[PDB]
This record gives C-alpha cells, structure tokens and sequence, in this order.
DNA sequence: TGCGAAATTCCATGACA
DNA sequence: ATTGTCATGGAATTTCGCA
DNA sequence: TGCGAAATTCCATGACA
DNA sequence: ATTGTCATGGAATTTCGCA
C-alpha cells in the first residue's frame, strides 16, 4: 500500500451552536488526515446548503479524494451527496454513534474544542474576527509523533509566524470563575 | 563687439575665421563670401539674440534652427550657441520628447520561499455581476499560485476583508503592490504592522513593478473571457473556477502549475499527476526543495543601441503623469540624487522632495 | 477501439506502437511501461474525448494541454490530437493572442506634386477656446504645407466650409482622410464629385495610414504647448501662428521647408532665404522642378524574424474595434479574397460583407 | 536690379457696396504683382478693422515685403500702419486721384470687375457663395503678355483646374436687359 | 553510427487598461 | 525607499526507434 | 597627403489619443 | 476599394583649414 499524503482523507464536522458572533453561530472544521492541516469556517446553521457554501471555498484550493464525517444530517443529504459526485470525491461515513478518525485527528479536533473554549471566555461573541488567528496558532503547533507542524507538512518549509510558546491551552482561575458565571 | 571685427576687416588673422576668405565691410555691416554665398557676420553682443530669434519662429532643434541663422549670418561655431539656447528654452526641455530608450530591464530573483513575497493588485471595474465590479488578485510571487476575491469597490477596507480570509491559510514576509489608494492607506500600513507584514511599493506609474501580478491578470481575463463566450458576462459564479483552473495549469518552461511548487503534490483535480505515489511525504517535500530552487529564471536582455542610465549627480526630468490637454508632458529638470539599481533612482523633486522614480518614468535633460 | 489494442496485447506489432516496449493489461485497461512511469492507452475511440476534457480545464494551448493528459496517458502521436482541438476551439480562436508580428511598413512614393493628395484630419476634443474645440488639418502630401481650420466640431458641415475657403487656392485631384463620421458621409461625397475631386479612404482603424497629416498632429500640438507655457490654453488667436511657423519651418533630411516646396521662394518671413536673388522666377521654377523630384524617400525596414504575409484563400481573423469588457478581442476566422498589397487585403468577412482591412487589423488563424 | 518675384508687392483694393449676400457688402482685392494671383475676401465694410482681419487669413500664408494701395482711409489709418510695421511689411501708396499699379494689374483688376458684374446679374445675393470658384477663373486665366497663367508662376505646375474654354466675360442681350432693369 | 520522424526546447510576440 | 512577466504556436534542435 | 576640429549626415526613438 | 511619418539630439562620418 501507497504512503499516506496531504489531501487523501479531509474530516469534516460541525460545532456549535455558540454565542452568535456578527450572525454566525457554528465552525465547520475540515482537518487533513495526513497532514493535521486545519481550516475552519463559520456558518449559520448546520445543514448542507451552508456546508457546501463553505467547502466551494476550499474546493476551490485543493480537492481532497475523500471526506469523512459522521451521519450528521447536513452530510447525509442526497444534495450533499450529489455535490460530492459532481467533484469526484468519495464520501464515507462513521457508523452512527460511533465516531472514529483516527489518533492524530481525534488529538486535533480535541485542540480545537480546547483552544476556542479558551478564547470565547470573555469575548463570547468575538470569535468570527478571532478564527484566523486561531488557525494559525493550531497549523504552527508542533505535532509530538512527527518532527514536524502541519504548515510544514503542508508546504514544505518554515513559517513566518511559529508559535513558539507552546500555550497553556488551560482555564485559569479567573477565567473558570467567569465561565461557570455565564453558563449559569 | 566691434572689437573683434575692427581687428579683421583690415586683414589681422582672428582665431576662428579662417584666413582664406575675404571679410569686407557694406550696407554698414560686416560680411565675407562663403561657398554658399555672402553671409553677414554679426557682432559678438547680438549673437544670442539673433540665435534665440531663429529658435522661436516654432521652437525648432539644432538642424532645424541653424538652417534659419544659416540663411544670413555666418559666425565661427554656430552650433555651439544654438545648441547653448536650446538648453535654456524652458519650454523646448519640458515638451519635446526624448529619443534615448531606458536601459534594459532587470529580472528580479523569484522569492525562494512561498509566502516570502505576495503581490497584490485590483482588476476592474468589470461589468456589474451580483453587485461586484472588482476582483482582488493575490499572487504567491515564488509559486504563482493566485487567490481571487470578489469586491464591490478596490478601497482598504474589502482588502482588509479578504486578506484576513487569506492569512488563515499563512502570513507572507512581505506583499508589494502598486500605489493605489487602497495600498497606502494609513489603516492598510496599520494592519500590516498588526502581522509584522512588511508593505513594498512600486515607483509610481510603474506596473511593470507589479509584472508578477498584471501577468496573472491577463490570465485570469482571458479564461473569464472564454467562458463567458455567447452568454452575458456572469463572472461572480467563475471566479472559484478560474482560480482553480489556473493555479493548476501547467507553465510551459517551468514543466510545473503553480499548485505542484506550493504543495509538491497534485489534489483530486482531473489529470493529476502521480509520479510520486511510492514516495514518502517526507520523500516528496525533499523533492520539492530541489524543484524549487532549480527553476528557470530569465537574464537581463541586451541593451537597445541608443539607452541611458542615470549617473548621480544627472540632471533627468520625470513624465507628468496626468497631463492635461495642450500641457508639456514633462516635469522641469531635476537631480539625481542616489542610484538605488540601474532601473531606480531617488530625485530631487519638482516641488523639493524626494522621490523615488523608475527610469521609464524619466528622460536625461537635453544639451546638459 | 479494441480492434487495434486487441492485437497488441498479444504482441503483434501496430504502426505508431514501437515495439520494444511492455503493452499490458491491468485493472481492465491497456498500459504500457514508459521510461516516465506506467500510462494508460486508450481506445482511439475514447482519444478526441481526453484532448478535449484536458484543453477545457484552463482553455490551454499546445504544450500546457499536453503535459495534463501526458499525465495519466499515452498514445502514439498526441500533439497531433491536441492541435487538432486547439484548432476547433471557437473560444481559444477568438480570444488568444497573436504571437507573428506583421510585415514591414510599406513606404509609399511621395506624391508628385502640389495638390496630387491632400490629407486631411480633425484634432480635439481640444479645451474650448472662443466655443471652438477641434481643428481641421488639411496637408498637401507633396510639399508637406499645411492649413489649419478652427471648428466647433468634426462635422460635415464643417468640413465643407473649410475646404471651400481652402480650394479657392487650388483643386486637389485626391483627398486621403481617415473614416471619421464628417468624412465618409454622403454630402461629402456629392461635396467632392461636384469638384472631381476623389476620395480616398484609410483601412478602418489605422491612423498610420494617414500618417503624413497624424505626423503633422503631433507638431501642431507641440508647437501650441510650448506657446502656451504658463498661460490660460486660449489657443484660437494662435492658430495662424502655428500654420505660417510650421509651413516655414526647415526639415533636417530635405533641407526644405514645406514653403519652399510649395512657391520655391521664401515670403517676407524671418531669416527668408535668398540664394535665388538673382535668378528669373522661370530659372528660379525650373530650380523648384529639379529639388522636388530628388528629395530623399525612405524605404520599407527589414521584417521582423517573426512575421506573416497574407496568401490568398488564407484563414486570418480581424481585430474587434471596440471590444467590451471580458469580450472577445478577435473576430471569427475569415478568409482572405485578393491581396491588393503585402499589408492590405480583401477579405470575406464576419458577417458576409468584403472588407478591405490592414495586415495590422489583422491576425492568422491558428493551426490552420 | 533683381528680377520680380512672387511676394515682392502685393495690390490691394476694396470693391462696393455691393447687394448684402450671407451679410456680406465688399470685397477686398489682392493681387500679387508678380504672377498676377489674385485673393479675395469678402467684408462687412471698407474698414481697417475689416481689412487687418482678412489680411490676416492671407498673411498667415504668405507675407509680401510691400503692400500697395490707393489713400482709401482703411489703408491710411494709423492702426494699419502699426499693424504692417508689425509684421515688416513695407506700405506705399499712389498719390491721390491718381491711381497706378502695372499694366498687369491694371488688366487683372479690370477682368475682377466684369467677371463680378457678369454673375452678380441673375443672382445679385449670391455672390458669397461664389468667390471661390471666380478666384479659380482668375488664376488658371492665360496671360497674353507671359507664357503662362497665374496658378502657374505661383507654384511652377498645372492645374488641376484649367479654364479651357477661354470665357465671353461679355454681357448678352438678356443680361444687359435684366441688369438695365435691376438697376433702375 | 546514421537515418527519418517525433518530441522537446527555443523564443518573439503581445497584454496585463 | 526599489526591480517586468509568461502563455503561445511555429521553427530550430535534440532524441527516439530502428538497423 | 595628413592631421585635429568642425560640419554634416545618420538614425533610433517616440507620438500623432 | 489600398499603403506610416518625421523632428530630435547624440554619435558616426565626412569635409574643412592648414601645412
Ligand atoms: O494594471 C494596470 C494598472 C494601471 C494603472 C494603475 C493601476 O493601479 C493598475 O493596476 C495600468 N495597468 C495595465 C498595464 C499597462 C501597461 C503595462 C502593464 Cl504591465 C500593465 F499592467
Ligand atoms: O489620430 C488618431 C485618430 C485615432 C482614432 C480615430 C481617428 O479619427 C483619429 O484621427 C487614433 N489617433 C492617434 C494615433 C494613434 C496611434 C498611431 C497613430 Cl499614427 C495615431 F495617429
Ligand atoms: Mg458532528
Ligand atoms: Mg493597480
Ligand atoms: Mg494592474
Ligand atoms: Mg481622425
Ligand atoms: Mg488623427
Ligand atoms: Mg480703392
Ligand atoms: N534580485
Ligand atoms: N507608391
Ligand atoms: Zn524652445
Ligand atoms: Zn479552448
């Protein structure tokens, strides 16, 4: 069997609903199998139309041979599957109730829950103006089983913005003070 | 004076008036018989007027004015005074054209790195599609490969927008762009600060310094042009198309699209190429370092017969950018003060600042 | 189809096939081992598909096109498929740029003598001056000497006026102008049988064709700049002055200036010349005779290394005029009835009209 | 002496009141002395100011070293001299009561007279519209005394213009009876 | 070790308005 | 303080297939 | 029958928008 | 059925003045 490469396997899924933020309230997430390269986008609710508005943009990048999600409904639509067929890509799905990915991904979908968490506390509503920042900071984290962060994975070189301080990615003692406050 | 030509028309030798010629005296003026004919010799004092006269019938160059002067006067170098007011007439200097071509083009090194250079640039107005009449065009300057993004006008703001949307993927060392208003906006240097993006300028009126990104233009309009072929020009809906189809569109001489220097890989696009299927990732990215510093780059073309290139200290004018009707198309004289390359120069300007200026946007000032 | 790729997987030879390599099966499909790698051949019946999907992508041309399906296939002879779609590619066809350059300039003969072919021309919109905004330029090719007529707009009307000031001077046998509404009108047309005066037209869009009045342009311009330095442009009081300067002014390779060529004596003007004081006007007429048959007359330049000359019967497109946004810049191909000269042609054009257009207005079809 | 050139002296001379035609009631008259070329252009009146104006048009083709005239008070003026001194254009006038010119001009100046009477009758309003093609007849007219017409001594070729038929320049009996009847 | 044909490379042209 | 670029299709050149 | 300097001719550049 | 042109100022070349 072939070596594993950027654009195989694309996983995609939602979270939301959060605060609304300039009128959106949930991030589909598209994380690349190999390379833990992550983009994120807003939408407004979780169903196909928004779904295949935000992949259009990326597809327009690169085209991944499979997306992999689970039996979310938006995934699941004869129009989501007719789009997938219209570009060539094979779709496949978990089994319901049952999630996998794999180890890498499972890790980075984790980072990403963390991470945002972590910066809604404070400015639950500014998070639209704050996922750029955020990708940056999970594509130029250092990945523990490879050498290597997903930037240079992805393309072959350094960045120009490496995010050296590893952060705490941790709730301080003011921050889970104010946050079992406002999810109260 | 008189003084000059008391001395001669008795038959003292003066330097300048060859001997062999008879100078007599008549009408109250001096004169001598030339090939040509009988030609007066004016006095010293009334030679500039006299040459300055002849000038301004039309403002006429140095063969074109001497053939008037010629037509009655004799005088030892004539050429040297006509050529002595042509380059005190104000208005010959700032109107004439040049006739010495600029000095053969530089080819810059290609970034060795994506991202260490984006070169950014407005397409437009187009015609009205879904409220947009513009395009922003972003171009990786080592890879070529091109964002697109639709806007409804080419102002800081929309710019703003859309490269947030980029720099989510990466942030480049440096984006060069022309002088448009929406580049050299305070809020645009602001935000670029904001990243530690440092803001590169090209001389004014120069979009050759923006070749990079004109280039890929052209592209982008001529595949929209196609496309559109017998149907109204909805190009909205294309430009993710376009995008696509051009960043994977291979570049003759280089043998790669521009998809293939940035990624090393080809995506699920149709014919994608898979020589590189038993290589490692990491097998493929050294692949893609030797790729990427082997590539083609053109040399400086040889010089046209007649180009100049600016020394310090030259006396050279810069073009009016916007002339008006019936208005010279030159600005006054000016200094060089430092050469930055042989295509680039910093002046002393035509109010009393510095500029810095391409060469094609100047001319070296006539008769020194 | 299979008929032919049957009795290769055996191992009979086909032309085109070469014979030392591996043609397998695998997957259901013929492949063969290439020194490149493993590629597909597909059925001939399958082959125009291919050529066609990987041209569509980007719309590319020949070498671009080819190193997509090269990619995934081979067979024998693919540039040939490839240029065969290229040369069906409405769209390509008419939007794609020429890369052969045109061939040289021709350099017609001077006309013979004063009033042989006046060419004529309008400059403006110029800044109104009096509620006057255009100049009609009225050139006699032979002599170069030129009227200038003030007008409120490129009329008809206005034209007419003019020239009956002019023609009670002398009747040209030609008038040469350009295809501006106020020339190609029918008036004008009965304004010239009236006086047995021919028209002639320019090829549409190809002011080079009026060169020798475009020419007199630029210096009637010139000339109006520089007298207007620093002065509110009220150019109508000067139209007189730049008419007697320029029909006085000397030209460096003829040594003549268009006065002289027209009277064969200079008038009471500064620096009048005066080397024929002392002839009759018949010696001095039979000097004028002599100088305007020997005046230099330049000749066609070299070709370029890249040009193309129209042969009769040839595909060759015609350059839209004014082409709108994102709309093609070319015509569909047409074909080319009569060669009336290296650089004019005759041909059947885009709607079902002969067309006398320039070689410049013009490009070859490609791939035939 | 030198021999007489075109441009050498130019003779000008006012004709009418004529009838108004397109607003116009004079004619100025300028014939060169040399070839015998004649101008003319019509004016509103005998003025300096009517004829700087004309002149002008003239002068912006081709300037004579000496204009000559009768005392006529347009040419006497002082702002006509100024203007002349302007461009070194030499004035001489013919002592009063006492016109002289040359016999060529005198002849010239004579055919401009009938020529004019003879199309003015029929259409006496017209004339405007006819100076044109009347200068054409004056200067491709043979000269008797030289070989050649004026057109000819001007530029030193033929015309494209020539006046084969050699004209009547005479009054025929329905004219001399129309003109006899116009003028009464 | 040399031929004829195909494949590849060269490069002037022109447009980014 | 900055700087031209590169798809295109004929033609020139090199390589391939075979002997 | 030759030199140094001036005069003339050559010609690429660019604009007629 | 029509078609480039020519002022310009450095540089290249020729001619002039003298011996
Ligand atoms: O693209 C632009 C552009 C312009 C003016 C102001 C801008 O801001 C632009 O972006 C002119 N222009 C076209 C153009 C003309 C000629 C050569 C090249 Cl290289 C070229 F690109
Ligand atoms: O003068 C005109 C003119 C035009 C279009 C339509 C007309 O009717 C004109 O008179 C363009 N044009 C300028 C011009 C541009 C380029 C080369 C040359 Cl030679 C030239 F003259
Ligand atoms: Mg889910
Ligand atoms: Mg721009
Ligand atoms: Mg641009
Ligand atoms: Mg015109
Ligand atoms: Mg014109
Ligand atoms: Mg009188
Ligand atoms: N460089
Ligand atoms: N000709
Ligand atoms: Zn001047
Ligand atoms: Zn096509």
């Amino acid at each position: 069997d072939r070596p594993q490469k950027p654009f195989d396997k694309f996983f995609i899924d939602y979270i939301g609903p959060l605060p609304p933020s300039q009128g959106y309230l949930y991030v589909l997430v598209v994380v690349d199998g190999m390379t833990g390269f992550t983009w994120l986008y807003p939408t407004k609710a979780p169903s196909t139309s928004a779904t295949v508005k935000s992949l259009n943009v990326l597809t327009s990048i690169a085209i991944p041979k499979v997306i992999h999600s689970d039996q979310g409904a938006a995934f699941t639509s004869s129009t989501f599957a007719e789009w997938a067929k219209e570009r060539g890509i094979h779709l496949e799905f978990s089994t319901p109730y049952h999630p996998q990915s794999s180890g890498k991904v499972e890790r980075k979908n984790s980072d990403i829950k963390r991470l945002l968490t972590k910066l809604l506390v404070g400015r639950p509503t500014k998070w639209y103006d704050l996922l750029p920042v955020v990708q940056l900071a999970l594509n130029n984290t250092y990945s523990p089983v490879l050498k290597y962060t997903p930037h240079q994975l992805l393309f072959g070189i350094d960045s120009n913005t490496p995010f050296a301080n590893q952060d705490t990615l941790d709730l301080t003692r003011e921050e889970e003070l104010s946050l079992l406050q406002e999810i109260r | 004076l008189d003084a000059e030509l008391d001395q001669l028309l008795q038959g003292h030798y003066i330097k300048g008036y060859p001997k062999q010629y008879t100078y007599f005296l008549e009408d109250g003026k001096v004169k001598v018989s030339r090939p040509e004919g009988v030609k007066i010799i004016p006095p010293q004092s009334d030679r500039q007027k006299i040459v300055l006269q002849a000038h301004n019938l039309a403002h006429t160059g140095r063969e074109a004015t001497l053939l008037k002067i010629a037509n009655l006067y004799w005088w030892p170098n004539m050429r040297k005074d006509v050529v002595k007011q042509l380059g005190r007439c104000q208005q010959c200097l700032i109107t004439n054209a040049s006739n010495k071509a600029s000095g053969p083009i530089l080819r810059p090194d290609r970034p060795q790195k994506p991202f260490d250079k984006f070169f950014i640039d407005y397409i437009g107005p187009l015609p009205p599609s879904q409220g947009y009449l513009y395009v922003l065009v972003v171009v990786d300057g080592m890879t070529g490969f091109t964002w697109l993004y639709p806007t409804k006008a080419p102002s800081t703001s929309a710019t703003v927008k859309s490269l947030n949307v980029l720099t989510s993927i990466a942030i480049p060392k440096v984006i060069h762009s022309d002088q448009g208003a929406a580049f050299t906006s305070s809020t645009f240097a602001e935000w670029a600060k904001e990243r530690g993006i440092h803001l590169e300028f090209s001389t004014p009126y120069h979009p050759q310094s923006s070749g990079k990104v004109e280039r890929k233009n052209s592209d982008i309009k001529r595949l929209l042009t196609k496309l559109l072929v017998g149907r109204p020009t909805k190009w909205y809906d294309l430009l993710p198309v376009v995008q696509l189809a051009l960043n994977n569109t291979y570049s003759p001489v280089l043998k790669y699209t521009p998809h293939q220097l940035l990624f090393g890989i080809d995506s699920n696009t149709p014919f994608a190429n898979q020589d590189t299927l038993d290589l490692t990732r990491e097998e493929e990215l050294s692949l893609l370092q030797e790729i990427r510093t082997s590539l083609y780059h053109p040399s400086t073309p040889p010089a046209s017969s007649r180009s100049w290139s600016p020394v310090v200290g030259q006396l050279v004018q810069e073009r009016v950018a916007r002339p008006a009707s019936l208005r010279p198309r030159w600005h006054k004289p000016s200094t060089v003060l430092k050469v930055l390359n042989p295509r680039t120069v910093v002046i002393l300007d035509h109010l009393g600042n510095n500029r810095t200026v391409s060469i094609d946007n100047l001319k070296p000032t006539s008769h020194q």
